[PDB]
């Protein structure tokens, strides 16, 4: 029905595919950052997951923030001491865009354990808006997933939750996930979740919609599969903790499959 | 990116919102007349307002002849200036001042058809407007009408999730919002446009309620109190009550007597109770009502 906008979903899908190309970070940005590393970014993202949890923000908000951070760090060098300020400002902007009730600025200042002032958060907000030229309606992994979900036969909450989780995991590791578009990571996540829970594969119906096949998803699937297998060992664990919750059907507790069979 | 305030010359104030104030102004180099919307920041404490972040981010992507064009954004540390294309009037003012014996049908048809083009384009770019009302529809000298004021708009996902409740100015607000439904969608903008269609014919609001419950009641007295047959789920809605009076649906030719058969047909489909059955903007564009449409 109308909550799935039958008359517009294709138009919307085509538009998001165009926009994800416009909103894409520079794949190699991190080697051009003198004072920050993938490891530092992973720490920051994991912290944003926790902030999202502490304030009960939407997952979409989390994804927008990372998009904003990665696009910012694509043209602006930042010292390690300032990385969190960028992240904080990004989470604020994502919250004002996506949330019904965004946390107040003072709450963002509070979660940085008074590393920064309100003035600093607000100036950074302004700098981020300038750098992104207010281009904030970015496509996320989530925006594609929820559409892919409509192709399940029948709907399955464990599959949906597990796909969200795998997609979140990808936010953590700029290498390799910076090289993949939201729509492709989403496809890999949906296929891996579906296969893990039900044994089934990427449906032909989504080949029709997306033009992607298991062949085109194969590189991302292999990365995401390694990511899932190693997830208990990863230095960052906030996503695994979050997805143990019943709100997400405790999917972080599901065992990953040992092989994907091509 | 391109402008600075040095190149504009304010001409007169043309409006106000909770958003700040709107001026008419002239580009001194190109000659272009614009609307400047000022959003002060040093007054705010929480930084750049979310209404403004939504308006700018959404309007930067929506380039369409029936959406008011954002030309530019002057972002000082003291003020935020939004430069828009200028349109001399709104539909409300036109209805009150010049439409005293009516809006001729050719012009109603032209306006409605343009509004649907603009709204279809929004929905195709995953934007709900969420405040369509005559005050927010601007008209130029050439006969164009355009959607304005995207401060209450929102980028949606597919399928939708729960968004802000009690949106849309009350007279223009859809029954699913009034009954507290968990989800609403593109159908809420069609409802508003339906109310606006009717209002262009009569020059009075179709449902002028003074509270949520009074608004519901006025709608029920006009279209009939909905039941499970016209609207599956209705009796399970969070603010549905069994105590609701059960009004009969009246003949639609009594709702807007001067409207022809095609007009009635299209209006009924815009005001369908069930959001799933309400016509989409994209489908409404092919309604026979528009068969002879012009732009005067």
């Amino acid at each position: 029905g109308v909550n799935e906008v039958p008359d517009y979903h294709e138009d919307i899908h085509t538009y998001l595919r165009e926009m994800e190309v416009k909103c894409k970070p520079k794949v190699g940005y991190m080697k051009k950052q003198p004072d920050i590393t993938n490891s530092m970014r992973a720490i920051l993202v994991d912290w944003l997951v926790e902030v999202g949890e502490e304030y009960k923000l939407q997952n979409e908000t989390l994804h927008l923030a990372v998009n904003y951070i990665d696009r910012f760090l694509s043209s602006m060098s930042v010292l390690r001491g300032k990385l969190q300020l960028v992240g904080t400002a990004a989470m604020l902007l994502a919250s004002k865009f996506e949330e019904i009730y965004p946390p107040e600025v003072a709450e963002f200042v509070y979660i940085t354990d008074d590393t920064y002032t309100k003035k600093q958060v607000l100036r950074m907000e302004h700098l981020v808006l300038k750098v992104l030229a207010f281009d904030l309606a970015a496509p996320t992994i989530n925006q594609f997933l929820t559409q892919y979900f409509l192709h399940q036969q029948p709907a399955n909450c464990k599959v949906e939750s597990l796909a969200m989780f795998l997609g979140e995991l990808s936010l953590i590791d700029a290498d390799p996930y910076l090289k993949y578009l939201p729509s492709v990571i989403a496809a890999a996540a949906f296929h891996l979740a579906l296969y893990t829970v039900t044994g089934q594969s990427w449906p032909e119906s989504l080949v029709q919609k997306t033009g992607y096949t298991l062949e085109t998803l194969k590189p991302c699937l292999l990365d995401l599969h390694q990511t899932y297998l190693r997830a208990p060992q990863h230095a960052q664990q906030s996503i695994r903790e979050k997805y143990k919750n019943s709100k997400y059907h405790g999917v972080s507790l599901l065992n990953p499959p040992e092989t994907l069979n091509v | 990116g391109p402008g600075s305030m040095e190149n504009f010359q304010k001409v007169e104030k043309i409006g106000e919102g909770t958003y700040g104030v709107v001026y008419k102004a002239r580009n001194k180099l190109t000659g272009e007349v614009v609307a400047l919307k000022k959003i002060r920041l040093d007054t705010e404490t929480e930084g750049v307002p979310s209404t403004a972040i939504r308006e700018i981010s959404l309007l930067k992507e929506l380039n369409h002849p029936n959406i008011v064009k954002l030309l530019d954004v002057i972002h000082t540390e003291n003020k935020l200036y939004l430069v828009f294309e200028f349109l001399h009037q709104d539909l409300k003012k036109f209805m009150d001042a010049s439409a005293l014996t009516g809006i001729p049908l050719p012009l109603i048809k032209s306006y409605l058809f343009q509004l649907l083009q603009g709204l279809a384009f929004c929905h195709s770019h995953r934007v709900l407007h969420r405040d369509l009302k005559p005050q927010n529809l601007l008209i130029n000298t050439e006969g164009a009408i355009k959607l304005a004021d995207f401060g209450l708009a929102r980028a949606f996902g597919v399928p939708v999730r729960t968004y802000t409740h009690e949106v849309v100015t009350l007279w223009y607000r859809a029954p699913e919002i009034l009954l507290g439904c968990k989800y609403y969608s593109t159908a809420v903008d069609i409802w508003s446009l339906g109310c606006i269609f009717a209002e262009m014919v009569t020059r009075r609001a179709l449902f002028p309620g003074d509270s949520e419950i009074d608004q519901l009641f006025r709608i029920f007295r006009t279209l009939g109190t909905p039941d499970e047959v016209v609207w599956p789920g209705v009796t399970s809605m969070p603010d549905y009550k069994p105590s609701f009076p059960k009004w009969a649906r009246q003949d639609f030719s009594k709702v807007v007597p001067p409207l022809d058969e095609d007009g009635r047909s299209l209006l009924s489909q815009m005001l369908h109770y069930d959001p799933n059955k309400r016509i989409s903007a994209k489908a409404a564009l092919a309604h026979p009502f528009f068969q002879d449409v012009t732009k005067p």
